[PDB]
């Protein structure tokens, strides 16, 4: 019943991330405090549309975001963020608490060049609001009309015509 | 409806036949009661675990303590049989007749 | 490169278990005013060769008439469930990392009254069942109480992996935390693995001796890591390895001088002991226990 | 046992029950069953002897297999719908296995055969509460169902039932077999309403459970588990058998006896069905039990069988002990005929 | 009172264990209810993010609802920090 | 029979567990929400012959969710054609599926 | 896969390890040459399985701690420990714990 | 006497005082760690979406060639009646693809200790 | 693929089932539901269930079937149903379980309860007398 509709290839054709997941998780915090907006209005989008495929420019969107993020942590502090990362990577668990020395050395060089600050504790996980002109779809489920209810009828209830007439009974 | 569970309700069935088949060895008939109930755990925690239902992986737990609760009453009846006959034998319990 | 990790991990261990006999025989003789073996060998370092080599060319008393398909097969469970209750073991890398580390080696040594059970029955001798039936009863009795500890002990770790016992005991032995649950966790592991006071009891013989032994220092490297932990630097992870083989060495010299000091408890009065004095004192610290962290503001993490 | 444990397994059973007609979860149904189950066993074994030994363990393994089913069929209804809730069971093969389930925990045949012999073996107060108390439950699970149950299997295991019953009654000699044969010959009546209006079923219940616990009062009055000890209850208390007869007559559907309201009901609703061999099937199948409750009736207060001698002494003793609600059973079980619409109460 | 104090005493003798056993346990009942940490621990239960926050749609009547994460708007981990 | 005791006092002693999507811990969303939800919404308040009459189409696509025999028989059916044609010599595997392909982030 | 390969070298290197101490010594020929039934045992193995039970119920203890309903969490665990007392307490008092 | 328990109970004490502070500063790394996955959770979104409607889409090709004999075959026929969006099984996207693959996508997170 | 694992291992729970449910010699056939119970544990944490394997071999082998035999010996096509997504930082099945204190209260006063009276049900059966 019906044809699914499957964007094409070149639809989702766009400049990829590549790197790894120690790298990302060393500049977590600044990408989240920086790339904020459109992460948040891509995530408004998924939670809304329930639909991956209405959807694809706002993930474009953020991965040109997150490019030009690393592209100005390339551009300003390359050296103590590649020895934050690497730090970061030789963990099995890849904790923050092992060499909060080479995060303070990058935290202090990126607020010295690019002017940034780390958010706190319980910051980043604070819920948002998000202003888009994106219109609110009315009906994301696809659901058909609801089948009418019961007449569900109502008056004032009176005594019962000759009784229970149940064979001989009178009463 | 793939091979798996299939293969779990032939196990659950063929313990069945072992359990009402009542050769001898009244213990036989509790091991094939608590394979039943195996086989019953089985294919509960797999189908809670498939369809992600989250709330319901109590199920398999609680089931299995009260099935084990019942095999230790089973255990009692079984010994006091014994002690009132020296042996577990399934046709000594033919005192009350129809 | 995993089966050399195996391999590493399982000949060590046996050759381990091969000198605690001769390390238990030195120790015991000190204690009595004598010297152990010192003859075969420089110190009697060649003793656990010559046992071996005995014990392996001696005939086996075979009963020809019992049941050989379980004599043989106990043996085998034994070694088995023996050798595999050391792979979660973090020292301080485990060779298998599991999540549910804790409860797999509960698993593992309630399925160890197995070897017990069928070695009984097989034997064909009424007072060989009785032994059995009298053992089966102590060890799952003594093991209730080993649960109820170590999920008691473990709700402050915040999980079941054997990893983060490591973590939780950064700062801080959890032997200063909880020293009553230590106390009777190390009288349980010795009625667990029957040593004395509760030891009421050629190749099978050997395989057995093996398995306990190993039994043995399993149990005393897991009270090692969970109520005696070592500071784990990620770049020089020797210092923990030498850290935790010193205190399960000292745990075990413990288990033989308690052996060596003491003498032996009856059947019931073990079971009294165990069902009238460390059952409701276990129940009691696990409800403290249960109801700690939340006076105190203080649940450990992971979930 | 210990009044105080006594109590505390009776509570447990009500509350296994009570569990199981107050929930709307098929695991907490289970669960009451199970309850119920447990704590129903030490009930048959408090006159600790083998034979309520044997009673006891066949009673536990024919309700550990009906729980297992049930649960089984719980398990299958679950993977082909993702429903917890009591209600329409979506699937054919799982009404099947829980239609068996409940037949095996009520007792209809071919799952029959337990009934008498556990009767026979435990006492009359352990039978009395198995014979009454028992039924509630499954009985509400079939009544929670009935829109989904297959006509055919029912309607063919209630017609198996009372014939039965029917046949097995004439041959028995023990008064505990005797109750057992009827039980299963009214539940098989009872569960044959169940398609098509289950307040035909309840209503049949209570007439059933007021008449037969009037009957095992009136037998436990008078101690007496054969047939002949029942003769000779005439020569001591004269109104327990004739009580005991007009109950007997009852029971057997005479009217204007309590006893006619149900079946008569019960035929009306299935000729609103068109439904009409069945209805005279069953009732010309019930002449059978009306048959030998006449000769219990005969053997018991219209003939004076001989006295033995030693009965004189138990002239001078009065029961000690009084039972409470006896005389309001027999006039309930006896005399409520004029007030059948009262039905309409769903009651 | 003085019959509990004799009793007590009698329990304290010949019976260690069992009077160990029922102090510990009432002492893990009772205090619970009493200690002031215990809603310190569910508010720390309560702060720690498992799910993402999805951000709500803006309508322009949401002046507790923060527009970014460094804003002052919404609740604060300040307490845990100073714990 | 069934009394209803929870709706009358309004105790919830066991409704929570009924269904897939009635309040699951962390809000871990169960296989088959939408369609359950879709079917719970379409049959509420209409009773059980017009719910299984009339809400077919919604019960039938949380059946194939549940299952997915439809999905698996036309996997096979494709797995079975391109098995066939492979015996032929008429289909060759892309490199995508050999495992020469580029994978992606 | 790695625990199956862990489990397999365990079971074949005892069985082999046995097989050969059984053997070694066959290949040099030689001379080659009830009713009681305690109760006691019994109702200590039913003890430990309904104990063992009440064990399983409280398990997941660990991962309880964490759910904001830290109250009725509490008082459940409470009600759990209290019950396996009041069992012990029970079976006590009525002289099954005796030998 | 007095002096044992008084030295076990302030030993208890001490304990329990630094296991609290300990936890407390768990907890608090807890928290950071998981606002670090939160913040980086978009990106990963992103990326799912785009590898789960790529491997549609050739499964999709893949089909088209296949399916051409095949007489009343309908190439991307939906089974659900409705029209949302459906999440593809494990089937549905490595169907195709080579046995390697289908394991590591399958069983590779319960095999991996 | 590894020659249908999920099937191989059912396919073996149902040989351990028929050769247990012949009923020879009670001891071999509790050998055979021990087998059988392994091998279900087996499919059920290589499904992805680890605390319920886990708990069916800890209950059910350790301490059930053990009691079992005590007893005995006092007397004489697949990997197509998955799942797409990820469980987030935590495992949902330990969550689903552990919500047995939080949300299942019933669930637990009923079966403390159950327990307890099982308690008083064997020591009155096993009284005697
Ligand atoms: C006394 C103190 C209080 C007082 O004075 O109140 C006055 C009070 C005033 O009430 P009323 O509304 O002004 O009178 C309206 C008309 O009477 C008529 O009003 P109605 O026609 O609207 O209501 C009558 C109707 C509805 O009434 C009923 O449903 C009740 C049925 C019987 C009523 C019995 C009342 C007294 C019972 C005495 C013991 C009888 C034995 O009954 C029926 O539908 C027909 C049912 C016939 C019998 C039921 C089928 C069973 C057959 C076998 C019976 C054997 C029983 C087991 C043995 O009347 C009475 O209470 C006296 C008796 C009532 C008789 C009327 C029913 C006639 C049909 C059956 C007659 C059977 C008579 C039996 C002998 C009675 C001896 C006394
Ligand atoms: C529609 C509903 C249909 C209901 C189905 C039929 C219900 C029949 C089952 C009720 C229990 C059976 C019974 O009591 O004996 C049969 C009884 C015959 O009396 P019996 O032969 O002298 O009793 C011999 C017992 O074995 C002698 O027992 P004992 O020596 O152990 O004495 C202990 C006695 C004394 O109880 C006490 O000691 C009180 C202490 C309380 C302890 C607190 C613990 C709680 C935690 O407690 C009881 O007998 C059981 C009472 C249970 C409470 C039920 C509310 O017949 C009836 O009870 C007929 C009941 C009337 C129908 C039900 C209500 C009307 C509708
Ligand atoms: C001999 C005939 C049987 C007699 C039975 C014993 C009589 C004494 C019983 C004392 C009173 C009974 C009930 C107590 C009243 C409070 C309970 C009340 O709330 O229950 C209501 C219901 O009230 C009872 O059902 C009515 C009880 C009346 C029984 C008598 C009818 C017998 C008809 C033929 C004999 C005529 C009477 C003879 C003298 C008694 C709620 O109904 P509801 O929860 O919404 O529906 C549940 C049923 N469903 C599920 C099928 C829909
Ligand atoms: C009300 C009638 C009382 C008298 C009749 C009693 C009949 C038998 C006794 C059993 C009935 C007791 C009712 C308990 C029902 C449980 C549900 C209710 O209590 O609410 C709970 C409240 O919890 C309470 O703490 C229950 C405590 C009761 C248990 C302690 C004693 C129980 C004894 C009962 C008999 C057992 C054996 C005898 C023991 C002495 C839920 O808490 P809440 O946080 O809102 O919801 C969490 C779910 N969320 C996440 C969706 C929000
Ligand atoms: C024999 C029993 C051994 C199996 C115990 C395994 C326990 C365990 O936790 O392993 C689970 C492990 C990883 O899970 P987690 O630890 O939760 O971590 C996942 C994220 N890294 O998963 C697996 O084991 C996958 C492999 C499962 C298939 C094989 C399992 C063993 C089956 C043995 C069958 C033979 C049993 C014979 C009967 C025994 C007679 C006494
Ligand atoms: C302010 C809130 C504080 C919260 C309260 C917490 C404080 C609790 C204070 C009391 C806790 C003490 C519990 C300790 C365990 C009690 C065990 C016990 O009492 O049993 C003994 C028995 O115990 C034994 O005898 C076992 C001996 C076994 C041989 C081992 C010898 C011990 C020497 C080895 C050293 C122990 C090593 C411990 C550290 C291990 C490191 C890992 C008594 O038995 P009976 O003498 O028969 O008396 C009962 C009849 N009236
Ligand atoms: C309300 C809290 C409950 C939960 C906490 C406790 C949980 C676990 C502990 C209890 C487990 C079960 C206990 C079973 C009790 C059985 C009692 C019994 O029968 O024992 C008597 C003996 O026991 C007694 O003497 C009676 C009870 C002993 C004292 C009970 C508690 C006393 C008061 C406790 C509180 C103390 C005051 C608080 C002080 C706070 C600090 C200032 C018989 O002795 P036997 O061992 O059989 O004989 C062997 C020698 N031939």
């Amino acid at each position: 019943p019906g044809i699914v509709e499957l964007p094409t290839l070149e639809d989702l054709k766009v400049q990829e991330v590549k790197v790894s997941s120690s790298v990302l998780k060393a500049a977590a915090h600044h990408y989240g405090a920086q790339c904020d907006k459109p992460n948040k209005e891509f995530m408004l989008c998924r939670w809304e549309e329930k639909d991956p495929r209405r959807c694809l420019e706002e993930g474009k969107l953020v991965n040109q975001c997150a490019l030009d993020f690393f592209r100005q942590i390339k551009r300003h502090c390359a050296e103590p963020f590649t020895e934050y990362w690497t730090c970061i990577d030789y963990s099995g668990l890849q904790l923050f608490r092992h060499c909060r020395k080479q995060q303070a050395k990058f935290d202090e060089c990126v607020l010295d060049k690019l002017g940034w600050v780390r958010p706190d504790l319980g910051e980043l996980s604070k819920v948002t609001k998000v202003k888009t002109d994106r219109p609110l779809p009315e009906n994301p489920y696809h659901s058909r009309a609801r089948p009418e209810p019961n007449p569900e009828a109502e008056g004032d209830l009176k005594p019962a015509k000759h009784g229970s007439r149940l064979f001989f009974w009178t009463m | 409806m793939p091979l798996v569970y299939m293969n779990i309700i032939m196990a659950f069935a063929i313990a069945l036949a072992g359990l009402l088949m009542y050769r001898s060895h009244l213990m036989s008939s509790l091991l094939c009661l608590e394979g039943m109930m195996l086989s019953l755990f089985i294919m509960s925690t797999l189908i809670i675990l498939n369809t992600h239902f989250t709330l319901a992986n109590m199920m398999p737990i609680i089931l299995l303590v009260f099935a084990a609760c019942e095999a230790a009453l089973g255990l009692s009846l079984l010994v006091m049989v014994s002690n009132t006959y020296g042996t577990d034998y399934v046709q000594n319990l033919n005192l009350l007749q129809c | 490169m995993f089966m050399i990790n195996i391999l590493s991990l399982i000949i060590p261990i046996l050759l381990a278990v091969a000198f605690l006999t001769l390390v238990e025989r030195k120790v015991l003789g000190y204690m009595q005013l004598r010297k152990g073996p010192n003859v075969v060998g420089p110190y009697g370092l060649l003793q656990p060769i010559a046992d071996a080599l005995k014990l392996f060319t001696k005939e086996p008393l075979r009963p020809a008439t019992s049941s050989i398909s379980m004599f043989i097969i106990a043996p085998i469970l034994a070694l088995s469930l023996a050798l595999t209750m050391w792979v979660p073991l973090p020292m301080p890398y485990p060779l298998i990392n599991m999540n549910l580390g804790v409860l797999f080696m509960l698993a593992m040594s309630s399925l160890a009254v197995y070897s017990i059970l069928w070695s009984g029955w097989a034997s064909n001798s009424k007072y060989a069942l009785i032994g059995a039936l009298r053992a089966v009863a102590q060890t799952i009795s003594y093991e209730v109480t080993l649960a109820i500890i170590l999920l008691s002990v473990l709700l402050m770790n915040g999980s079941y992996t054997l990893s983060t016992l490591i973590t939780t005991q950064e700062h801080i032995w959890m032997i200063f935390t909880s020293w009553p649950l230590a106390m009777m966790w190390f009288i349980s592991t010795l009625a667990e693995t029957n040593r004395a006071p509760f030891d009421l009891t050629a190749g099978p013989f050997a395989m057995f001796f093996m398995a306990e032994y190993a039994n043995i220092i399993m149990m005393n490297a897991f009270t090692a890591i969970l109520f005696l932990g070592a500071s784990h630097d990620p770049h020089t992870p020797e210092l923990y390895t030498i850290n935790f083989v010193l205190k399960t060495l000292a745990l075990t010299i413990t288990f033989l001088w308690i052996r060596a000091s003491y003498p032996r408890f009856r059947y019931d009065q073990l079971m009294h002991l165990l069902w009238k004095s460390f059952l409701p004192l276990t129940l009691a610290l696990c409800m403290w226990h249960i109801s700690l962290p939340i006076m105190t503001a203080s649940i450990p993490p992971q979930s | 046992m210990n009044p105080i444990i006594y109590t505390t397994l009776i509570m447990t059973v009500m509350s296994g029950t009570m569990l199981v007609m107050i929930s709307s979860h098929w695991l907490l149904i289970w669960i009451g069953f199970e309850m119920n189950l447990l704590a129903m066993i030490p009930v048959l074994m408090k006159n600790f002897n083998p034979r309520a030994t044997e009673a006891a363990t066949k009673y536990f393994l024919t309700q550990a297999t009906a729980s297992m089913m049930l649960m089984m069929a719980i398990i299958i209804n679950l993977l082909y719908s993702g429903q917890w809730t009591i209600t329409k069971m979506f699937n054919p093969v799982a009404m099947t296995m829980m239609t068996m389930a409940l037949a095996m925990k009520l007792g209809l045949s071919p799952f029959h055969f337990w009934v008498p012999e556990v009767t026979q073996g435990i006492s009359l107060q352990a039978g009395l509460l198995l014979l009454t108390w028992q039924k509630l439950a499954p009985l509400s699970v079939l009544c929670q169902i009935s829109q989904s149950i297959n006509p055919n299997l029912m309607l063919t295991m209630a017609m198996l039932s009372i014939l039965i019953g029917g046949w097995g009654g004439l041959n028995q000699t023990q008064l505990r077999k005797i109750m057992a044969y009827s039980s299963i010959a009214h539940m098989g009546w009872m569960t044959a309403v169940l398609p098509y209006n289950t307040t035909m079923t309840i209503l049949n219940l209570l007439i059933y459970i007021t008449m037969t616990l009037a009957m095992f009062m009136l037998l436990i009055h008078s101690s007496a588990t054969t047939t002949l000890s029942l003769s000779h209850t005439w020569n001591k208390m004269p109104v327990i058998t004739s009580l005991m007869m007009v109950t007997l007559l009852s029971m057997g559907g005479l009217p204007p006896l309590s006893g006619f309201m149900p079946k008569w009901m019960i035929i009306q609703e299935m000729t609103k069905n068109e439904s009409i061999i069945m209805p005279t099937l069953m009732a010309m199948t019930a002449l059978l039990n009306l048959y030998f409750y006449m000769r219990l009736a005969y053997s018991s207060s219209l003939t004076m069988f001989p006295s033995t001698n030693n009965m004189k002494m138990k002239w001078q003793f009065e029961h000690t002990k009084q039972m409470k609600l006896l005389p309001t059973m027999i006039v309930l079980s006896t005399l409520v005929l004029p007030m059948t619409p009262a039905l309409s109460s769903l009651n | 009172a003085g019959r509990i104090a004799s009793f007590l005493k009698n329990a304290w003798a010949k019976e260690p264990v069992l009077v160990a056993s029922f102090a510990i346990g009432g002492l893990a009942i009772i205090l619970p209810s009493l200690s002031p940490y215990t809603n310190y621990a569910i508010r720390i239960n309560r702060a720690t993010p498992y799910n993402y926050p999805v951000p709500l749609r803006d309508d322009g009547n949401m002046p507790d609802v923060p527009s970014h994460p460094q804003d002052p708007q919404g609740p604060s981990l300040e307490w845990l920090k100073n714990l | 029979p069934f009394f209803d005791v929870q709706k009358r006092l309004g105790l919830d002693l066991d409704r929570w567990m009924t269904i897939q999507s009635a309040e699951q811990p962390h809000k871990i969303p169960g296989r088959c929400h939408a369609f359950e939800k879709e079917w719970i919404e379409c049959a509420h308040g209409i009773g059980g012959i017009r719910a299984e009459k009339e809400c077919k189409i919604e019960f039938d696509d949380f059946v194939e969710c549940l299952l997915r025999q439809k999905t698996m028989k036309r996997l096979s059916a494709i797995k079975r054609q391109r098995d066939k044609l492979i015996k032929e010599g008429k289909y060759t595997p892309p490199p995508h599926h050999l495992g020469k392909e580029d994978p992606r982030p | 896969m790695n625990i199956m390969l862990t489990l397999l070298t365990n079971v074949t290197l005892a069985s082999l390890l046995v097989l050969i101490a059984f053997w070694l010594p066959q290949l040099n020929a030689y001379s080659e040459k009830r009713l009681p039934f305690s109760m006691k045992f019994f109702l200590v193995a039913i003890t430990f399985l309904l104990f063992d039970l009440e064990i399983a119920l409280l398990l997941p203890l660990p991962w309880a701690s964490q759910t904001n309903n830290l109250k009725t969490m509490l008082t459940m665990a409470l009600f759990l420990l209290i019950l396996l007392a009041a069992s012990l307490a029970y079976e006590w008092t009525q002289k099954g714990l005796e030998w | 006497g007095y002096s044992m328990f008084a030295v076990g109970i302030g030993t208890l004490l001490f304990g329990y005082w630094s296991m609290m502070k300990w936890n407390r500063e768990r907890r608090r790394l807890q928290i950071e760690d998981f606002e670090a996955r939160i913040a980086l959770m978009p990106l990963f979104q992103a990326e799912k979406d785009r590898r789960v409607l790529q491997m549609l889409r050739e499964n999709l090709e893949e089909e088209a060639i296949i399916m051409k004999d095949v007489p009343d075959w309908k190439v991307g026929e939906s089974v659900f009646h409705t029209t949302r969006w459906v999440t593809p099984m494990m089937g549905e996207l490595y169907g195709l693809r080579t046995n390697e693959e289908i394991l590591s996508a399958t069983y590779g997170f319960i095999w991996y200790t | 693929m590894t020659m249908y694992i999920a099937f191989i291992l059912s396919t073996i729970f149902v040989i351990g089932f028929v050769g247990f449910s012949s009923k020879p010699s009670p001891i071999y056939g509790g050998l055979g539901l021990i087998v059988s119970g392994g091998v279900g544990c087996g499919i059920v944490l290589n499904f992805g269930g680890s605390f319920l394997g886990l708990m069916v071999f800890l209950i059910y082998l350790g301490g059930m079937l053990v009691v079992f035999g005590y007893t005995t010996a006092m007397a004489t096509g697949d990997w197509v149903i998955y799942d797409t997504g990820d469980s987030g930082f935590f495992s949902e099945e330990a969550m689903g379980i552990a919500a047995l204190y939080s949300y299942g209260t019933w669930l637990v006063i009923v079966t403390g309860w159950s327990l307890l009276i099982g308690v008083v049900v064997i020591m009155e059966i096993t009284r005697g007398n």
